[PDB]
């Protein structure tokens, strides 16, 4: 399927990478 | 999903989309930061560069918060508006800390929506950050004269570390306005900073949630619970990494001595954290910059209540800097109760067998009988484990919230880091 | 640190005439230099701050100038009161180092 | 009219402690940082260090640390200074003086304290 990770500072989703 | 069927298609579909998204998203800033580095070598006014970087912040937090950066343009305003109304004051820590605190406080009190915060949390916690301590610098005596508004515009806005970017003290960002030369260690430690970062970006997305069945033939509710704690701490050195790459791209995070000048701005230290000797050293070295801010501005105003008392406000204002949110503030507290009892059993430990077991390596002119053998290092060995079994109990709550999510989490795994934390607690008391 | 060499160590003019005071600084300070003027015997006294700013109550004929190295002091119309040491002091940041000192003498 | 009196003259032997002290009046005493400044014999001025009466926070200059100490009683609001192991070499006078607000400046001085050693 698919599940998104979001990065950023201390906890955050300033930024996020999708996959399959 | 064999584990050949897993490879086949890990590299393709996991490695090229993730580094791919990191670049598209996080490219516009580099080139900002770039621009304005190479914008601040023309020899431009000072005030010209102060504009130009608050309107390369202003495009920044556009770009990655689409409209919601009102928030924290409001909190910049008002930070401004109180540091200028209380400008003659002694105070101006204590004026600016209740003014952060009262609108992070009416901000999670539904203010704006839960998702749009938690966005913008890093945001905020580095502008709170940057007006505190330009508020105590003021105060002690560190910093001469009360910017300018452009100067402080400038500063919290600053293009370098405006969204992932760390903690600059008010004087690094003012020699990075000054500027240096575009020397080949300045290009050295931004290439090495970026490649670091998309390691550790794809190693946290890819190769972390998916190690012990895969990468390791081993296998749980332990194995997923490390799982969780090495992506979520990968994924957090993959900011710092970044964040440090975009303050030396921007000019900044430089240590200027003896006319040497090293680029030298650490943010994390992977190695310390992930092969830890003591609690302590993990939450030294987790974030550096923000512990020095912490450590110095929280701990050193507040040690006159006790070193307790003091380390247990630090970790209520790390707390609040965040905002009030639990997982956040509950893992946080048992932080600090786990690294203090952990750094007494140590003394403790060190005091009656006169061995070199402390939770930070002894200097050269300690007293300890046991410098080196076996029992010293078996015992290291042994708080090293305690500490990956605590941080893996604590980053269990980062699976691949709601207080009921944390108790669930927690309780299926059983416990067992508070129990040994109590328990060693009881061993402190026994043995002193 | 921060190191303030200031010129000329030592002045003479008469009254009314036009003289300058230098302080040239080993860094970058961003217009954060300070004037005092310590009479014959009493405590200093701060005349300009932020290079340029005048303070409440010393007079007209003082005026600060320069930024970034190279700041300059420059007084007008020497009055009999106006003769006395001037230390140039930045504030840019601890620790706050101040200039050698120009004694200013009639003749 | 603020006016930061100051203690009077002092003449000790070599390796002993004075304690000076800087009687404020004027203002709120703890809303001001009290710079303490070390003039030698027709030399420059010399900044020792400051003392934030608010919280009892001290800032010393990196030639001054262990030789000065700087405390604060804000029931009579002076503000002192301990000079530790006295040489022949501070044989100079020592004037406190107050941060002028947002710079820190030192808008208002004492009137010195002639230290001198000797035996
Ligand atoms: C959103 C951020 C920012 C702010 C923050 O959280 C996240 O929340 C803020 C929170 O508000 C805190 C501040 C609130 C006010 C506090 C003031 C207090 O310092 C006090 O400590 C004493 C210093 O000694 C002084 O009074 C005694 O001083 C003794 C001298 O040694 C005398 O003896 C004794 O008699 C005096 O009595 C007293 O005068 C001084 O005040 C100390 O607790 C630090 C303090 C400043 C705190 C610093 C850290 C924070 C700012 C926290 C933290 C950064
Ligand atoms: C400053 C705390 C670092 C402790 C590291 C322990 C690992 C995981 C704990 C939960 C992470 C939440 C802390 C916020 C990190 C930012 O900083
Ligand atoms: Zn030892």
């Amino acid at each position: 399927h698919l599940k998104c990770k979001c990065h950023g500072l201390a906890g955050s989703c300033e930024v996020k990478t999708c996959w399959w | 999903f064999s584990r050949q069927e897993f490879f086949q298609q890990l590299l393709q579909g996991c490695l090229l989309p993730t580094a791919q998204q990191g670049l598209d998203q996080i490219w516009l800033l580099l080139a900002i930061c770039l621009a304005c580095r190479l914008l601040w070598r023309l020899g431009l006014p000072s005030y010209l560069k102060h504009a130009s970087t608050v309107a390369g912040g202003f495009f920044s937090l556009y770009h990655f918060f689409q409209l919601h950066m009102v928030w924290v343009v409001l909190l910049s305003l008002l930070c401004y508006l109180v540091l200028f109304l209380c400008r003659h004051s002694s105070h101006r820590g204590v004026f600016l800390s209740v003014t952060i605190l009262i609108y992070l406080l009416m901000g999670e009190m539904h203010m704006v929506d839960t998702v749009t915060w938690h966005k913008m949390r890093g945001a905020q916690m580095i502008v709170a950050m940057k007006a505190v301590s330009l508020g105590f610098d003021l105060d002690r005596g560190e910093v001469g004269t009360v910017p300018s508004p452009v100067e402080f515009m400038g500063y919290l806005y600053f293009v370098g570390t405006i969204v992932f970017g760390p903690w600059i003290s008010f004087h690094s960002y003012l020699q990075a306005v000054q500027g240096r030369p575009l020397s080949c260690r300045w290009l050295q430690k931004v290439a090495r900073s970026l490649a670091l970062a998309l390691l550790c970006l794809v190693l946290s997305t890819c190769v972390g949630p998916y190690l012990f069945p895969y990468f390791i033939p081993l296998n749980a509710r332990w194995l997923r619970a490390y799982e969780s704690a090495v992506s979520f701490h990968f994924s957090n050195y993959f900011v710092g990494f970044l964040s440090e790459a975009t303050a030396t791209l921007a000019g900044a995070g430089f240590t200027e001595e003896k006319d040497h000048l090293e680029w030298d701005l650490t943010v994390s230290k992977p190695l310390n954290v992930e092969l830890p000797r003591s609690m302590v050293e993990v939450v030294t070295s987790w974030n550096l910059p923000m512990s020095y801010w912490l450590n110095n501005y929280v701990f050193k105003n507040a040690l006159r209540l006790g070193t307790f008392s003091a380390v247990l406000v630090t970790y209520a204002a790390s707390a609040l800097l965040h905002g009030f949110s639990f997982h956040l503030a509950a893992v946080l507290l048992s932080l600090a109760f786990i690294t203090y009892v952990e750094h007494v059993l140590r003394k403790r430990l060190a005091r009656i067998l006169s061995a070199c077991v402390l939770s930070k390596r002894c200097p050269p002119d300690c007293s300890h009988q046991h410098r080196l053998g076996l029992g010293v290092r078996a015992l290291n060995l042994l708080f090293g484990a305690l500490a990956i079994f605590h941080l893996a109990y604590l980053g269990s709550l980062f699976d691949v919230y709601g207080m009921a999510y944390t108790v669930h989490k927690w309780s299926e795994l059983s416990w067992a880091s508070h129990w040994v934390t109590f328990g060693c607690w009881i061993f402190y008391r026994l043995i002193g | 640190d921060i190191h303030m060499t200031q010129s000329p160590a030592s002045l003479s003019a008469f009254v009314g005439e036009t003289v300058t005071i230098t302080c040239r600084t080993s860094e970058n300070i961003f217009s954060y230099l300070a004037w005092y003027q310590q009479k014959q015997g009493k405590s200093p006294q701060l005349l300009v701050y932020n290079a340029k700013t005048l303070t409440s109550g010393v007079p007209s004929r003082f005026s600060g100038s320069g930024s970034g190295t190279q700041f300059s002091l420059k007084i007008n119309s020497l009055q009999p009161e106006d003769f006395g040491s001037y230390y140039c002091q930045h504030h840019y940041g601890s620790p706050y180092t101040f200039g050698g000192g120009t004694k200013l003498e009639i003749k | 009219e603020i006016q930061l009196q100051q203690s009077g003259a002092e003449l000790v032997k070599p390796g002993a402690s004075v304690k000076m002290s800087c009687k404020v009046s004027g203002y709120s005493f703890t809303g001001y940082n009290m710079n303490w400044v070390k003039q030698s014999h027709g030399k420059s001025l010399e900044w020792i260090g400051n003392i934030n009466p608010y919280y009892v926070s001290t800032n010393y200059n990196q030639k001054f640390t262990g030789k000065a100490t700087f405390t604060v009683d804000r029931s009579s609001s002076t503000a002192y200074m301990q000079l530790d192991s006295l040489t022949s070499e501070d044989s100079a006078v020592y004037y406190c003086a107050r941060s002028y607000g947002s710079s820190h400046t030192f808008a208002y001085w004492g009137q010195g304290t002639l230290v001198t050693v000797s035996s």
